[PDB]
RNA sequence: GUACCGAUUGAAUGGCUUAGUGAGGCCUCAGGAUCUGCGCGGAGAAUUUGGACAAACUUGGUCAUUUAGAGGAACUAAAAGUCGUAACAAGUCAUUAAAGAAAUUUAAU
RNA sequence: AUUCUUGGAUUUAUUGAAGACUAACUACUGCGAAAGCAUUUGCCAAGGACGUUUUCAUUAAUCAAGAACGAAUAGGGAUCGGGUGGUGUUUUUUUAAUGACCCACU
């Protein structure tokens, strides 16, 4: 039906990090992040930015043909927090408002 | 989802599409010059005229669309005529209803401009169909309003395709321009398979093209490219009066970001700029319209480099245009367009890091403006001496090996030359600026009190004072003796790049990082007036010697002038 | 200003045999020029999806499948079996409270020269009637336990290369195996295969590749 | 900054020139890395005695001008800098046909 | 604010290297005299309870000095290990059986 990705949505802490790849993973395209589109460093993950920086994301991925995409949720990880950051509830939401498909979506967060 | 309508030059919309799901993308206007049908992702097709009446919903393939045409009898899109495809596939329909008549499949790798341009007959006596977008060959197409269809031949002469032209009266006999994205444009022949001339001017691939409005062999002709236009002559090949491929004008624009500007007419005509783009743009200041038509030279850009340009500078008459760029190299050019080699008077090498500043001597008539003084960020200065032919003529190597002058650490940002040819002051990254005599290339005097690296310093033409700007907000202003620190300006909210004077030695001149360009005075050391106009940073700066006009630099490739 | 999604080529994904459908999805490589051909720059590229999006079976929407590339025609290429691994979402379903949790790995070699690790998962159930809250191990039944998968790894391994061997994790067969064999010490709850991952390829070798495809 | 006096004839160039220096090709007595051919020649590199022709290079002085110019006397610029002193000024609605699945177009009253 | 960054930082996919530790299970449970003890597997001995119709025959106990190692009254319920019993179950469409479980006794 539909030419599909991955999103990769990395919400960390003080800032939010989207980035739509291939179905390999190697293959990146429009990787624009949330800390972009305001200049506070302050505000580097609130939801507005991060609906501001999906949308962009959503932009240029429906100017180059993919349509369908699954997101892998990912929080810092490790010894950090474990937990998924402000701007990634909204910032889901931005982007399945873009006119894009959503579905089958799990969890990369690096759990030792 | 934005297709608008608008009338006569007023602009105003007269209805909104924004009816169809997938974002529309292509589009063009009409032979009828009253209808308009818009190709988008999702093979939509809706037919809709001005008063408005957007007629019957044509649905019968998906895909994609990136090239459409009409016709006089089946005016649609390459969905009708043919069908733009991602995978290249010809469908054949007509002007009735959704039936579909006929159906061709050649293609294996994806293509949209399948009927780009038409086959003005649709019967072909001695007629072509030409065909190609993204399946980096050309094909030649018959047409049958009852039958199969067969390919006449097919053309891997190229190695990629954007956009196919064909001859108005259609035999293909005379010159047949083909775009593409191999930033490669070429004339071909229909009839046999075979180029008559490719032309090789740009860097960057040919974006889509349509139709000129004149006949056969034209009389002129327009390519398109990034932020420039330029016009062709018309036989490439020995068609009329001239062959072996050329240009007649490259006419220049703007580009958004500007790192440099120096005046270069004798009488303040031209101005040169140098920008992220490798070439040597030469619009500004005589033209009061657009795009350049009134410069009194060939108006054509110049292209020596293959990075882009830091500093440019030339002297006075203007005769000598040295540059500065990425390729370890110095080029000098010319005023009107002549020399031995192509336009390029010498190109310098040696340098062993970026060229990032260039820098003349003072006029006189030769001598001095025939010699060269640049910079590069490999800690030294670098002279280029030769008296005794026509200096900026040949290949000069005069200081590559221990000659050169090796005092720094952090790298050079500017270089200025006095009205005199004894001293010339060079300012650097590590807070200092140095005199060094140019006689001899020995260090005179060490210059230093700042907080930052210092991005510019310039001499008064009366050559009692010192002008440099640093980062901790300051302009610091030297005497002649360097025994005693004359004046220091402070004011400027934020970091300053660039300070100059005027020419009647009245007022200096200050481009930073504010937003907003300061002419502070030299004599009471006041502010005589601030000037905005301005909301992004401010990086060049020239000065008549009127002191009316003074041109500045954004990063949004504005220039205003006072 | 380049915009090289101009200049991409697009791409697709064919899928070896015991699967279902063998149309997979789509990637994007580059523009085939000389020096830079598209076919051997890449050669290698990792395809990671579950296998219940290609099954269909929607009762295996765990256990994802690693795919690696080994040859390219034309708008096809095809890809081979690298690893599978489950998702963090299955195991971290399964560790509960007042319960032994039993690994095993084993070192064993394939009929076809592919050295692969695999690693096992096995969990403690209650009995029926239970009255006490844990019902553990006794730590010589663990030593009875990893012993009796070992041996049966070992078995099962080496014949009739990787694909039939994939064709028995995919119904999960061995599990039943490890099952049955050793009730007799302890009865037991979930166990799964949980990884497996090669590192031993021995060749090229397009000969046995194509024994697979129509 | 400009015009002038004046020591250094410093550096550049021009006139004259003491002094030292000297490319290059020509011939001939000797020589052989090397060549298609019914006893060996066309062709050919280094080295070599003598002889004729020979451009020209380096530097010192005399004199003029520029530059650098100590020092000596002006003009202009800087309204400029400090201090003292003096007076003025200034707040197309409805019903309804035809095409169109939907909009929309057209007619009717 | 410090720092890094177009010789590409951060993110992404593939590897190799270095050091470190056994994440949910993990308990008012086990082991060790204490300080302490969590990946698999092999080897080397050491230890406790239980069982015992084996054996020595007062061989015992507690503690200045001193040494090793470490900064330097009688019930109840649950649980761990072992043993005994079973008008007992479960694994047994395999004949047996090891083993888990149910209940009593110590």
């Amino acid at each position: 039906s539909q030419v599909f990705g991955v999103a990769r949505i990395y919400a960390s802490f003080n800032d939010t990090f989207v980035h739509v790849t291939d179905l390999s993973g190697k293959e990146t395209i429009a990787r624009v992040t949330g800390g972009m589109k305001v200049k506070a460093d302050r505000d580097e993950s609130s939801p507005y930015a991060a609906m501001l920086a999906a949308q962009d994301v959503a932009a240029k991925c429906k100017e180059v043909g993919i349509t369908a995409v699954h997101v892998k949720i990912r929080a810092t990880g490790g010894t950090r927090t474990k937990t998924p950051g402000p701007g990634g509830q909204a910032a889901l939401r931005a982007l399945a408002r873009s006119g894009l498909r959503i579905g089958r979506i799990e969890d990369v967060t690096p759990v030792p | 989802q934005l297709l608008k309508i608008f009338h006569l030059k007023t602009g105003k919309v007269v209805r909104s599409m924004k009816i169809s799901s997938p974002s529309y993308i292509l589009d063009a206007d009409s032979t009828s010059t009253l209808l308009a049908v818009g190709g988008t992702d999702g093979s939509i097709i809706v037919v809709d005229i001005e008063n408005g009446y957007i007629t019957h919903s044509f649905k019968g393939h998906g895909g994609t669309i990136s090239s459409l045409k009409f016709y006089g009898q089946l005016n649609s899109k390459i969905w009708l005529l043919a069908s733009g495809d991602t995978n290249g596939m010809v469908k054949v329909w007509d002007l009735v209803k959704r039936k579909c008549l006929h159906t061709l499949q050649e293609h294996t790798s994806a293509v949209r401009g399948l009927d780009i341009i038409e086959v003005p007959d649709n019967d072909e006596p001695s007629l072509n169909l030409l065909s190609g977008g993204r399946d980096d060959i050309i094909n030649l197409w018959d047409f049958n309003m009852k039958k199969k269809c067969k390919l006449l031949k097919t053309l891997p002469v190229n190695q990629q395709v954007e956009s196919c032209g064909f001859l108005k009266d259609g035999d293909g006999k005379r010159i047949i321009y083909t775009a593409g994205g191999d930033a490669i444009f070429q004339l071909i022949d229909s009839e046999s398979g075979s180029v008559l001339k490719r032309t090789n001017k740009p860097i960057e691939e040919l974006f889509i093209i349509g139709v000129l409005p004149i006949l056969s062999n034209s009389q002129m002709f327009l390519v398109l490219s990034d932020q420039t236009l330029q016009l062709i002559n018309v036989e490439e090949d020995l068609k009329n009066d001239e062959d072996t491929i050329q240009v007649t004008s490259s006419i220049a624009g703007n580009h958004g970001i500007i790192a440099d500007m120096r005046y270069v007419g004798p009488e303040l005509n031209k101005l040169a700029l140098a920008t992220n783009s490798p070439s040597l743009r030469i619009i500004p200041v005589p033209d009061l319209s657009g795009p350049e038509a009134s410069l009194p030279l060939d108006v054509e850009i110049y292209e020596g480099h293959e990075d882009l340009l830091n500093s440019l500078d030339a002297t006075e008459d203007g005769l000598w245009i040295a540059t500065a760029s990425k390729d370890n190299t110095a080029i000098v050019w010319r005023y009107n367009e002549n020399s031995c080699k192509f336009d390029i008077y010498a190109k310098y090498i040696g340098h062993s890091a970026a060229v990032t500043a260039v820098g003349l001597p003072n006029i006189v008539s030769k001598g001095y403006p025939e010699f060269l003084l640049t910079a590069s960020n490999d800690l030294t200065i670098k002279k280029w001496i030769i008296p005794k032919p026509t200096a900026s003529m040949d290949v000069q190597i005069i200081k590559v090996s221990e000659y050169t002058r090796h005092a720094h650490e952090k790298d050079i940002n500017a270089l200025s030359v006095s009205p005199n040819d004894s001293i010339f002051a060079t300012a650097s990254y590590d807070k200092t600026c140095k005199i060094w005599n140019l006689e001899n290339g020995e260090l005179e005097a060490t210059l230093a009190n700042h907080k930052r690296g210092l991005w510019d310093v310039s001499f008064c033409q009366y050559d009692k004072l010192l002008a440099t700007s640093s980062g901790d907000k300051t302009v610091k202003i030297w005497s002649l003796d360097t025994f005693s620190v004359m004046k220091t300006l402070e004011g400027h909210t934020n970091a300053v790049q660039r300070c100059s004077f005027i020419n009647k030695q009245k007022q200096l001149i200050s481009c930073g990082a504010d937003g907003l360009i300061k002419i502070w005075d030299c004599s009471s050391g006041e502010c005589l007036k601030t000037l905005d106009g301005h909301n992004n940073r401010l990086w060049a700066l020239s000065t008549m010697n009127d002191g009316d006009m003074i041109v500045s630099a954004d990063a949004d490739g504005v220039f205003q002038f006072w | 200003v380049v915009d090289p999604f101009t200049r991409k080529e697009w791409f697709d994904i064919k899928a070896p045999s015991t699967f279902e459908n063998r149309n997979v999805g789509k990637t994007l490589v580059n523009k085939s020029t000389g020096l830079k051909s598209a076919s051997d720059a890449l050669k290698g590229r990792v395809v990671e999806v579950c296998l219940a999006d290609l099954q269909g079976s929607e009762d295996h929407s765990f256990r994802k499948i690693k795919l690696r590339v080994d040859e390219v025609q034309g708008k096809n290429l095809l890809t081979n079996f690298h690893g599978m691994d489950f998702t963090t979402d299955k195991l971290r379903s399964m560790v509960r409270k007042w319960q032994t949790l039993i690994e095993a790995n084993v070192t064993v070699k394939t009929s076809d020269d592919y050295v692969l690790r695999i690693f096992a998962i096995a969990f403690t159930r209650k009995q029926a009637n239970q009255v006490k809250r844990h019902s553990y191990a006794q730590s010589s039944h663990i030593r009875a336990i990893r012993k009796v998968i070992s041996e049966i790894l070992t078995k099962e391994v080496q014949g009739s290369t990787l694909a039939q061997l994939t064709s028995k994790l995919i119904p999960e067969v061995i599990n039943k195996e490890i099952e049955n064999a050793t009730k007799d010490i302890f009865p037991l709850q979930n166990i799964h295969v949980r990884k497996v991952k090669l590192l031993k390829q021995p060749k090229f070798d397009v000969g046995a590749l194509m024994a697979l495809h129509g």
